């Protein structure tokens, strides 16, 4: 149910330097010919009204709803932007690469610029742990994306956890579990897209399945009127425009002020024992260091959805099915009775189950931290 | 502002059944390009005057819907009507919309819906025969439109139907 491309052909699609309507000043590959993508990049590289921060990562969604990450590095006064568009969700690696490429560009080192990009573009995508050299004396190891994000290693989660107070993390989580329309607003683009990526990651092993736009450029502001569930980030400069739309039934988090508006009672409606246990973990230093924060949400997800195992009807002659009536009719509280019934209406839960059913009926054989947590 | 009624519509169907081509016939938009492969969502607008009433329609599409074996009820919140599209030359596209329409019947029965078999313009490649789609439509109590966005056949009629359905629903519900 992940929307990450599982078999990307190259380490990245295109690299651009964009400067001030913004224009592409430089690109790699030199012969990259998708002018529609290039044009799109010019707008997503500057997704705000002129008159912050350096890094941020937008996402373009393709026709099968898989995600392309636009890793960005904004110049000092937003004069130019360096962007690499890739199917690989390697935030720390590409932010670093952007720094190196930007300094080559600055010091007009055209040969090192070309060599790095060409070597990277030609590199067959390696297995987790393999060393990939940026220089002779510097390398990164290919990330293992199956691991939980750790603080402070993971930029998205670290920035999300620093910026957003626990109550608002809980409200974001609750809103996602009801598949609300969710708008996050922030003055810093780094913080903005970290909050979108970081909060969605807390749904693991499930994934946000509908509209997902870590940052929305102004020319696409009307998409906040979308009626299906969404998760959308906008820069603070766009807020008045959005305030104008008089949006009904949207959850809105202002990250700058840690103020959350919601017309729903979602967080209070959730099973209190699960949320208390989560909240308490989030409030301790000891259980929020390293992968503590992600572990806390994982334990909540396991407590909420773990009983799915007992609804797997496995009658021979094939195949394994999911029995909803079984799922909703076994519960340890009235609150969970209501939760389980609601869960059957969630696309994020549907894609999790149908993915398990496929994976189980395949005979593949697997593991992950969610299942370990259930056990 | 410049209309009497605003309705929000969804179009659903596997990628490649011709949803964007249908929406091109639908749209009043100056810019005709689609943002499906940009932000995974697209909307178009049409305004039409029906028996003297100015009606504005928004229609929304999203990317990669074919991966949804079932589209669940949260998707349809706030929507007045749904255009459910398969490709008459693709059996798999039809099996998906049947699951989708059962889910709507069970969990969103209040939403107006029609069934559309697009690309009905090449007999030799037609796989989903009219009889089978028509029979399914009858069972679900909904109307079937076989269309060609390519040739612009039965498209206007299809759009008029879902438009008139949502208009009637609004009027029937206004009357108690
Ligand atoms: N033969 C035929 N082709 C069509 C029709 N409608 C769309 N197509 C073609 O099918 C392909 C996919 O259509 P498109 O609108 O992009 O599909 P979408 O992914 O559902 O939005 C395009 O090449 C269209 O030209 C039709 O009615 N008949």
């Amino acid at each position: 149910g992940s929307r990450i491309k599982q078999n990307p052909e190259t380490t990245f699609e295109v690299y651009v330097e964009v400067a001030y309507d913004p224009e592409v000043q430089r690109q790699f590959p030199e012969d990259y010919s998708d002018q529609e993508v290039l044009q799109t990049l010019t707008k997503f590289c500057f997704p705000f009204y002129v008159d912050v921060g350096q890094n941020f990562t937008f996402v373009l969604t393709d026709i099968d709803s898989k995600q392309r990450f636009g890793f960005c590095r904004l110049s000092s006064g937003a004069k130019s932007c360096f962007c690499i568009l890739s199917y690989l969700p390697w935030f720390e690696v590409f932010y670093k690469l952007l720094n190196i490429l930007a300094d080559y560009t600055t010091k007009r080192q055209e040969n090192q610029w070309n060599e790095l990009l060409e070597t990277l573009h030609k590199l067959p995508i390696p297995d987790p742990g393999v060393s990939v050299h940026l220089s002779v004396h510097s390398y990164f190891t290919v990330p293992d994306t199956r691991e939980l994000p750790s603080i402070p290693e993971n930029r998205n989660l670290t920035e999300y956890f620093v910026a957003v107070d626990v109550n608002n993390m809980l409200h974001l989580y609750a809103s996602m579990l009801y598949e609300r329309r969710i708008l996050i607003i922030c003055s810093k683009l780094s913080t903005l897209t970290a909050c979108i990526h970081g909060s969605a990651a807390m749904l693991y092993p499930m994934y946000w399945q509908h509209v997902y736009i870590p940052v929305l450029p102004p020319h696409l502001l009307d998409y906040c009127c979308a009626p299906m569930p969404y998760l959308i980030g906008i820069h603070l400069s766009l807020m008045e425009k959005v305030r104008n739309m008089a949006l009904d039934d949207v959850v809105i988090l202002n990250v700058d002020t840690n103020t959350l508006e919601t017309p729903f009672d979602d967080l209070q409606s959730l099973p209190n024992d699960v949320i208390s246990s989560l909240k308490n973990r989030l409030k301790k230093v000891s259980t929020t260091t390293g992968d503590g924060v992600a572990r806390a949400f994982l334990k909540a997800q396991a407590a909420f959805f773990g009983s799915y195992r007992n609804a797997l009807k496995i009658e021979p002659e094939e195949p394994i099915t999911f029995c909803e009536e079984a799922f909703v009719s076994h519960y340890r509280s009235g609150a969970m009775r209501q939760f389980l019934q609601n869960a059957t209406q969630l696309q994020l839960f549907k894609q999790f189950i149908d993915g398990r059913l496929d994976l189980l009926n395949s005979g593949e054989g697997f593991s992950d931290v969610f299942e370990e947590e259930i056990n | 502002r410049d209309y009497d009624h605003l309705f929000k519509l969804l179009i659903i169907g596997d990628s490649g059944v011709g949803k964007s081509s249908l929406l091109l016939r639908f749209a009043d938009n100056t810019f005709s390009g689609s943002y499906i492969t940009t932000i995974g969502v697209d909307f178009k607008i049409r305004t039409v005057e029906i028996n003297g009433e100015k009606v504005k329609l928004q229609i929304w599409d999203t990317a990669g819907q074919e991966r949804f074996r079932t589209i669940t009820s949260t998707y349809y919140r706030g929507t007045h009507g749904v255009i459910v599209v398969y490709d008459v030359t693709s059996a798999e596209s039809f099996v998906n919309v049947k699951r989708w329409l059962h889910e709507i019947n069970q969990n969103c029965d209040d939403v107006c819906r029609i069934l559309v078999g697009n690309k009905n313009d090449d007999p030799e490649r037609k796989v989903v025969e009219t009889e089978d789609a028509y029979k399914f439509a009858g069972q679900m109590g909904i109307q079937l439109f076989e269309t060609s966005a390519k040739e612009n056949v039965n498209v206007e009629e299809m759009f008029n139907c879902i438009t008139e359905l949502v208009l009637r629903a609004k009027k029937d519900n206004l009357a108690k």
